[PDB]
């Protein structure tokens, strides 16, 4: 009942829209129960700020790779529509 | 400045991770992030488990044998 391990994750854009949009863009919808495993995310200037919070570091590592994958997949994204 | 993280657990351990285009080399850093997390947190679980004797067995046999 405590989600007491915890990770916390800051990733550095070019400018304070991209973290904006970046943050709206990103929706988690997690497998994990909510009472194993939370995120919080939000952004500050050009910084997108991702917190986990869990019960244990198996649930831990299941939910952070996978929101991983998606800030990348929104990285890539990004790379392509500003270079042109 | 580079993606970074953050990791504590109630054990008392703090643990820092820091690891084409700007975004590009972005993606790769937050990929050697990634790993970086992966790696730790496996290790940490290898470890506690480690550190356990074999009674998961033992755990569920009393079990059983309180049913009978």
């Amino acid at each position: 009942k405590s989600l007491d391990h915890t990770l916390e994750l800051k990733i550095p854009f070019e400018t304070e829209r991209q973290a904006t949009i970046a943050t709206k863009v990103l929706s988690p919808d997690p497998i994990l129960k909510p009472q194993d495993f939370q995120v919080d995310y939000s952004s500050e200037k050009n910084v997108m700020l991702v917190q986990f919070r869990s019960i244990d570091d198996r649930v831990l590592r299941v939910g952070v790779s996978s929101i991983i994958d998606s800030i990348k997949t929104i990285v890539e994204a990004m790379d392509v529509l500003s270079h042109h | 400045k580079l993606p970074v993280a953050q990791y504590s657990a109630p054990d008392g351990v703090e643990k820092s991770f820091a690891p084409l285009t700007y975004l590009g080399q972005l993606r790769t850093q937050l990929t050697g992030l990634q790993d970086d997390i992966n790696e730790f947190l496996t290790g940490r679980m290898e470890l506690a488990k480690n550190k356990k004797k074999a009674g998961a067995d033992e755990k569920r046999i009393q079990e059983e044998i309180n049913q009978l």
